[PDB]
């Protein structure tokens, strides 16, 4: 036992009110972690190196 | 059908009984009912219902995939009533009946 | 229930459920707390709701219990009250399902074929359910009696 | 058995400290109008007899089947027992108005009353509107400014209306 | 075709007894999640085309079923897929509202795996499309609602397997 | 075949050879014609279940 | 010096009034010693005291109190001193006090002595420390000096179960000797090794295929015989 | 408590009509049988302590484990309590015979007798055996044609048999 | 029965029924008049064969009915006699079928799994059937008691 | 037949990429609960017969499937139940250790509901037996371990439905 | 109430069996340790109020949240109740030490005691450590050899220990 009077008794109630933004400092719950197993897809590769190299041709136009 | 569920169709019968309705419109008025939808479209597979419904309205089963494709594709867009209308308004119904 | 036929309605129409359908599934499930209380009242009042139900039924239809009536003797009168216990049970299902769909496909579809084929006066069993309705609505407040009585009179309508 | 003066003293030493002065003037909020309190309860107590007799007769015009044969209040013992209950519930809201809280209302009257009305076959719906027939007729009898000095006291007629329906949510 | 209330009433009726405390105990559990299911079925109706576009591009868009010879080559065959995937995302929405997967095997599962074998539709790629479609559905409706909608997707994948 | 050989039938003639045996000698003639084959002995001879 | 735990009341039949002037048939028979009974009618009081404080069982020859009976007949002690001699009687200890705990024995000494049910379960908690501190002889005189004992029994009436039945009805409540027996289910189940090991004899053999199932009209034959 | 006439009065009191002139003929048929009723009761109340002990002795030969050491009715404290317990059932059966209706049998005797044999551990199936032992002794003594005119009394011994097998199914 | 397994025996062997099999189907059906009389004796003696069956069972095994025994109290003792009514019924089937084939696939196959999984001492229920056997054979002549007892002891053998 | 590590490796391998931070993030989450699953699978192995005896006595012991005509009447049929319930309590233990319900549908769920319909086994009473068996399993292994073992019971009940 | 002798008799009368010769000798074993059984109790009642106040102070060297404002044993009625219940529990275990078995301990004190405290709100395990603060204040007080000569009596103080932890697990 430290202050034997129970530390607190949270000095009274002045303007003590509920509109206290619970957790106003600061953030929380990170989303980029969740863990989906599939990527977001894309095309090209194999069967298709011909046309990518070849859409560079008109890319700049 | 039993008398409990035929009460909902009594507006359709005597409309036919005073000679205000054809047979084809009578057949479509029965098939598009909820009494029919609750019996042969709802409790069945989406492709078996099209097969059964095709066999009552037209007097034969489906021929092949293209015929059963076509009515079945209609159920994608319009649904149950859209399939019944597409059979009674078909060319083969109007030719045989 | 309201959930299953609001689905099969929008199922047939090749579409999803409108706000008119989804603001009522929503409105029904918040109503679900109050429905179980109403069905809970009729659940353990079947001793009085049935026995007083057959009370007024025989006072109003002594023919069915008199010698020659369908429910004559110790035997048929027991089955005479058995059916009222059935229909009182289905009303508890309709209150929790929020619709007469449970009462529809049980005890209503083709009911005239059964009772005509049993020799029972179908009008007599309709009188029995009405006598149960006055006992049931006498057990609940006005806001509830507009529901519990509401399912009985549907059963009265389909039973004639 | 505690009252509204002992309501905050229960929360005082449950925490365990002396009386903060944000409520000491706010316990002097109703010892000013405690002189306004006792002449409000002098119309439900000194005119209790017209309330139970008028409202019961008007109830049977709303429900004609509860004075029929087969009804719940049919004989003379039942009809005397019905006003015995209605003069024991607005007994205790005069016991509730004198103390500020509603701790003698639910305990010494309502503690089990929903159970015994289901254990007697009494409908809980019509015993709620027996008190709603005497809810608005108690506050409108409380609003006689004649015989008394004048001034708006709409705080206490919401408190006493707030105890009649507390019985009417405890019996159904 | 039974919902959670229909299944509860059936089991309580099939023994001829009233709705006791255990039958109403599950019914109260269904009414608590009634608010969650409608909002789950709300957003799925809005993003129906977007969800199916996300699933096919994430699972089987560039695989060689998409190329010539693969099971999805011709435009009629490709168009049948998104028509076909629409039912899985739609009927799963019905199971999520009804709280009972009886509608799936009644109207989807029966004769389904026996039909894909007839057409020669690859059941392996089909389930992964539904799995990817289940993954995006958990994005929209949230975690627990995704747990509910996801609970009927793998029911389709299990029986279709 | 699922029990005494751990595999399915392979061909059509492998059916008719083993159906006619069961057709004429029943269960005691069929199971003895599987246990006495070479394919049993190559995989399992006398010691391996 | 430690007052009692402040429990709460409930809704009961004895704390309202009946409006029963000239009560008809279900009166529970006020045996009293101000009506000046004869010597054959003192004997109909002593049997009513034994039936109230014991059950109908323990009115055996060994459980009678023949010296307490003679002091009632000489008008030396009252009825209130005669009920106090019956709870402090040595048959009431070894038959009704050694076989249940202090929270069930309070349910006996309020149902039989005060004639009312217990209010709620806190009253059994609030009363059971009186038996464990100053004893059973300190428990009865603080129960016989309550206002509920004096305002309807007094110094001359053998107690009874007040307002068991509702006057238009015929069913009512349960009698208290059939409510709380000599021992309960919690004392019987814990002693199944030394005492109370009986195993049960055979029932009458009902065949299994004659039992009724849901939707049988033989489940309503008891309803039809009450018509 | 009702008699046989009280159940016809209090039934139509709830309906609220006067008692019909064809119901008076059923009540007057009862008072023609009112003196054949009184010597069914006098036959069974006079051999009362030998209906009890001859039925207990027949019970304890069929089920000998109830009285063997470690049995339920073993000691002399509990043989006397088992012998009392059939005297109380024979008391209230004869009460419901002299009233004509069973409203005092299932009120002060059978009202929770089953639930106190689960608390005491008494075999309730064996009490219903020893009640049917007493039924067979009491309907044989109500056929005794000594000191009485000869007549047909078969409908009243079939009512005495009804109150015996009502108290047997209410303990199991 | 003897008819069905004399068939499935000759069925498996790809052959018809020998004289050894057909002179016993013949010998069994002429025995059928005497079998129904024997089963008719046990049919309406189940009140005495079961209740006296559980008589000796508790006198020989007081543990099972004592507090802690599996059949303790009013409840389990009723089910304690229910199983004896089952096994007494199956013996009536075996007598009419001329074999324990009805008793085999009912009440014998996997019986140790049930009673071990119910906590019941399987040896105790075997003692119950033996007590029923002495009551059953005491109700019939010597020529019959060699049969009715004969099916009980098979049930005793398979029940341990 | 994949565990949590096998499923994580498969998804990370099926895209041809290494085990990035998200793949190892779930793997660390599985290793944290590795201590809980073994003790959960420990006590379930000990009380296997006791759990099944508790479930059947609590769900379907005295119902009329147990009586003549019910689906569980004969001793062969009763003995098949506790044999059958043993697999559900056993395979659910495997899913609780592997952390992935792939083994259930691989070895239990496929052809299961199609088999009970053939035999005529009541799926309704089966799920309630597993639900009651799930209820007693939460008694032994605790709350969170019961949440883990319970997560695979309803997976069986869902697919078996 | 049974002592150690009556528990042998009540088990033998239930089976209807006499007492054996080697059963008599184990009870004759008990009476030659009779002075050693008695003078243990001559310690634990003669220093009995010391065992209460030493343990009750030392409980709040371990859990001082009971005496906290808002805590269970805070108030002076409730501090007088906490010394009351530890005086009763010490009283019944002295009765069992003169008996020889715990039958007066779990029929008077411990039977139905968990369900009292949960309906009271008293912390269940937090009174069990107050019992274990009285055991080591008494089993060390029993090993003290003031006035009595020297012999091996560790077998009897294990039973004196054996009542204090039988009573400790009946309040948790
Ligand atoms: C010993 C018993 C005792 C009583 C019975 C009352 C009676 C009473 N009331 C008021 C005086 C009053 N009483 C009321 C109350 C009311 N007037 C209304 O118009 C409303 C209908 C009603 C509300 C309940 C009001 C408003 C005043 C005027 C004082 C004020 O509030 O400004 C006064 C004048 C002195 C004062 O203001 O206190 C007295 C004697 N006081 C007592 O000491
Ligand atoms: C307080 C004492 C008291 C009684 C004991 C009875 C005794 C009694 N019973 C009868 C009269 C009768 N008693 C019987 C009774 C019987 N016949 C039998 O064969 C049975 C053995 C037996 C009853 C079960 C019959 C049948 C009659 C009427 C004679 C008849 O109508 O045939 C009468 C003549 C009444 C008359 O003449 O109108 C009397 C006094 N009544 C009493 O008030
Ligand atoms: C009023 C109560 C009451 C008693 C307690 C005993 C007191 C007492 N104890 C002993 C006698 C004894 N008392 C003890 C007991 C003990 N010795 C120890 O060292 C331990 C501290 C303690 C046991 C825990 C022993 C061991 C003996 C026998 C002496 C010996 O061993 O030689 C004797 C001598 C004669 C006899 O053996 O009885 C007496 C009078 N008598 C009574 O009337
Ligand atoms: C859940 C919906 C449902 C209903 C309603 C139902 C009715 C039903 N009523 C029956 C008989 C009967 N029902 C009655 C009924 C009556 N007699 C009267 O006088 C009255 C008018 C009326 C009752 C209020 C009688 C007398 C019999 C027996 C008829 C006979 O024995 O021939 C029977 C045959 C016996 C049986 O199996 O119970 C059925 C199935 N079954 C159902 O599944
Ligand atoms: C409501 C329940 C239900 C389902 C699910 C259903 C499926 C169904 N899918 C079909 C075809 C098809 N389904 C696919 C699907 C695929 N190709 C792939 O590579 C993928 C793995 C997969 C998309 C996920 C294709 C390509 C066809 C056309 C096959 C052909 O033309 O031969 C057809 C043939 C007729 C038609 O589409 O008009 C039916 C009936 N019917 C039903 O009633
Ligand atoms: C602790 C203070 C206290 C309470 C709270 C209390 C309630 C109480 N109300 C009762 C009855 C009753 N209450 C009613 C009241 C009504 N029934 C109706 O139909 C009307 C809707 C309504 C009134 C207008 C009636 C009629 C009875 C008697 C029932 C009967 O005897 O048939 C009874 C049964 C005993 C009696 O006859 O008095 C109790 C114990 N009693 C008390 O002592
Ligand atoms: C108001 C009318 C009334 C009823 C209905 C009633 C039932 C009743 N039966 C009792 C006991 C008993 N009942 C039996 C009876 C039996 N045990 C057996 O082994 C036999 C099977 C069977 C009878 C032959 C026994 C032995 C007891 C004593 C319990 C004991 O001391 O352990 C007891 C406890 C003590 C007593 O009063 O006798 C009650 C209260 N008591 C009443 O006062
Ligand atoms: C036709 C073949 C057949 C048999 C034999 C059978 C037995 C069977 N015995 C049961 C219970 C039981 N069986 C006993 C039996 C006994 N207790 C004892 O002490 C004795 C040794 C033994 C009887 C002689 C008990 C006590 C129970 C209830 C166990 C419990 O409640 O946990 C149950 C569960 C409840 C029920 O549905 O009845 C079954 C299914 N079922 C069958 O289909
Ligand atoms: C490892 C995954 C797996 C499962 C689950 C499985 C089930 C399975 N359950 C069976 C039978 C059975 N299953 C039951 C079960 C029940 N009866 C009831 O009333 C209850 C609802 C239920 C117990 C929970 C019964 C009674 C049979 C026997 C059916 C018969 O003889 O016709 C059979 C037939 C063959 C046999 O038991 O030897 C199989 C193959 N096989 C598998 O490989
Ligand atoms: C059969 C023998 C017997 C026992 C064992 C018994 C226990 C008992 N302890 C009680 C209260 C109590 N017991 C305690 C004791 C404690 N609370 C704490 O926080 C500490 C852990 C502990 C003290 C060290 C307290 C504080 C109360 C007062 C509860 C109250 O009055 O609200 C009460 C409620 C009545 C009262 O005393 O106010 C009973 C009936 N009564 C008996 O007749």
């Amino acid at each position: 036992s430290g202050g034997v009077k129970v530390r607190a008794a949270v000095g009274n109630k002045s303007n003590v009110d509920a509109p206290s933004f619970k957790g106003s400092n600061m953030e929380l719950a990170d989303s980029g972690a969740d863990y989906k197993a599939f990527p977001k897809r894309r095309m090209p590769g194999a069967n298709m190196q011909g046309f990518l190299d070849m859409a560079k041709g008109m890319k700049p136009k | 059908i039993y008398q409990n569920e035929r009460i909902g169709l009594k507006g359709i019968d005597n409309k036919f009984l005073d000679n205000n309705l054809s047979v084809k419109e009578l057949i479509r008025s029965l098939a598009i009912s909820d009494t029919f939808r609750s019996l042969y479209w709802t409790p069945l597979y989406v492709c078996k219902s099209i097969e059964w419904i095709h066999y009552r309205l037209l007097g034969r089963p489906t021929y092949g995939r293209q015929e059963i494709n076509q009515y079945f594709n209609i159920a994608y867009k319009k649904g149950f009533v859209g399939v019944i209308n597409s059979i009674i308004d078909s060319v083969e119904y109007n030719e045989c009946f | 229930s309201i959930v299953t036929k609001s689905i099969v309605n929008a199922d047939a129409e090749a579409r999803y459920l409108s706000p008119g359908e989804l603001d009522r599934i929503k409105s029904f499930v918040l109503s679900g707390q109050r429905r179980l209380r109403i069905a809970q009242t009729l659940t353990e009042n079947r001793e009085r709701i049935v026995k007083q139900g057959g009370q007024q039924l025989f006072q109003r239809r002594p023919d069915v219990v008199s010698p020659g009536g369908n429910a004559y003797g110790e035997e048929m009168t027991a089955t005479c009250l058995r059916d009222l216990d059935y229909y009182l049970r289905l009303v508890t299902y309709g209150i929790i399902a929020g619709d007469v769909t449970p009462i529809e496909e049980i005890g209503l579809v083709g009911v005239k074929e059964m009772y005509s084929a049993l020799g029972t006066p179908i009008s007599g069993v309709a009188e029995g359910i009405r006598c149960m309705k006055d006992v049931a609505c006498s057990l609940l407040s006005g806001e509830d009696a507009a529901e519990v009585g509401f399912y009985f009179d549907y059963t009265l309508a389909a039973m004639q | 058995m505690l009252d509204a003066f002992a309501k905050v003293v229960a929360q005082a030493d449950a925490r365990g400290e002396f009386l903060s002065n944000t409520q000491i003037d706010a316990l002097s909020k109703m010892v000013k109008e405690g002189n306004q309190r006792l002449d409000i309860v002098n119309k439900v107590t000194s005119n209790a007899s017209a309330i139970v007799t008028n409202s019961a007769r008007a109830l049977f015009a709303e429900q004609p089947q509860l004075i029929q044969p087969g009804g719940n209040a049919y004989t003379s013992r039942r009809m005397a027992a019905c006003l015995r209950d209605m003069e024991i519930v607005l007994r205790y809201v005069s016991y509730a108005m004198i103390a500020g809280d509603s701790s003698v209302l639910d305990d010494r009257c309502l503690n089990g009353l929903r159970e015994t009305y289901q254990a007697l076959g009494t409908p809980g719906s019509s015993v709620a509107v027996a008190i709603q027939k005497m809810k608005d007729a108690s506050v409108a009898l409380a609003n006689d400014t004649t015989g008394t000095p004048i001034g708006d006291c709409s705080s206490l007629v919401a408190e006493l209306a707030g105890y009649f329906d507390r019985a009417a949510v405890s019996v159904v | 075709m039974q919902d959670a209330i229909t299944s509860v009433i059936n089991a309580a009726d099939v023994q001829g007894k009233y709705l006791d405390a255990n039958s109403v105990e599950k019914l109260r559990g269904y009414f608590q999640t009634g608010e969650l299911r409608v909002r789950a079925a709300a957003t799925i109706a809005a993003n129906a085309a977007t969800i199916i576009k996300e699933a096919v591009a994430k699972s089987l868009l560039y695989s060689d079923i998409t190329r010539p010879g693969g099971n999805m080559y011709t435009t009629r065959r490709y168009a049948a897929c998104i028509r076909d995937l629409d039912y899985y995302l739609r009927y799963a929405t019905y199971g999520m509202l009804a709280g009972d997967p009886s509608i799936l095997d009644e109207r989807v599962l029966n004769g389904l795996k026996e039909t894909y074998n007839s057409l020669g539709v690859p059941i392996g790629a089909t389930i992964q499309a539904i799995q990817a479609m289940k993954e995006v559905t958990g994005s929209l409706v949230g975690s627990d609602a995704g747990k509910e909608m996801g609970l009927y997707f793998d029911y389709i994948c299990s029986g279709l397997s | 075949f699922r029990h005494f050989l751990g595999r399915n039938l392979s061909s059509l003639a492998e059916f008719q050879k083993f159906f006619a045996i069961l057709s004429k000698k029943g269960l005691t003639g069929l199971v003895d014609s599987l246990i006495n084959s070479r394919e049993y002995s190559d995989y399992f001879n006398e010691e391996t279940v | 010096s430690i007052p009692i735990l402040k429990y709460s009341l409930s809704t009961q039949n004895q704390r309202v009034e009946s409006f029963e002037v000239n009560p008809g048939d279900e009166q529970y028979r006020i045996y009293s010693t101000d009506s000046l009974p004869s010597s054959s009618e003192v004997d109909q009081i002593i049997w009513a005291a034994y039936r109230q404080i014991f059950s109908e069982h323990q009115i055996l020859k060994s459980t009678k109190q023949p010296f307490l009976e003679s002091q009632l007949r000489f008008n030396q002690i009252s009825i209130k001193d005669f009920i106090k001699g019956l709870v402090l009687s040595a048959p009431f200890r070894d038959l009704n006090y050694n076989v249940n705990n202090n929270y069930r024995f309070v349910e006996i000494c309020v149902q039989r002595v005060l004639g009312r049910d217990i209010y709620n379960e806190r009253e059994k908690i609030a009363w059971s420390i009186i038996i464990a501190t100053q004893g059973l002889e300190g428990f009865i005189d603080t129960l016989l000096n309550t206002q509920e004992y004096l305002s309807n029994f007094g110094d001359s009436i053998v107690p009874f179960q007040r307002r068991r039945i509702i006057p238009q009805r015929s069913k009512g409540e349960m009698p208290f000797n059939l409510k709380t027996p000599r021992y309960g289910i919690e004392f019987r189940s814990k002693l199944a090794a030394t005492q109370f090991s009986w195993a049960s004899p055979i029932r009458r053999f009902r065949p299994q295929e004659q039992q009724p199932k849901a939707g049988d009209p033989a489940l309503f034959l008891n309803m039809v015989q009450e018509m």
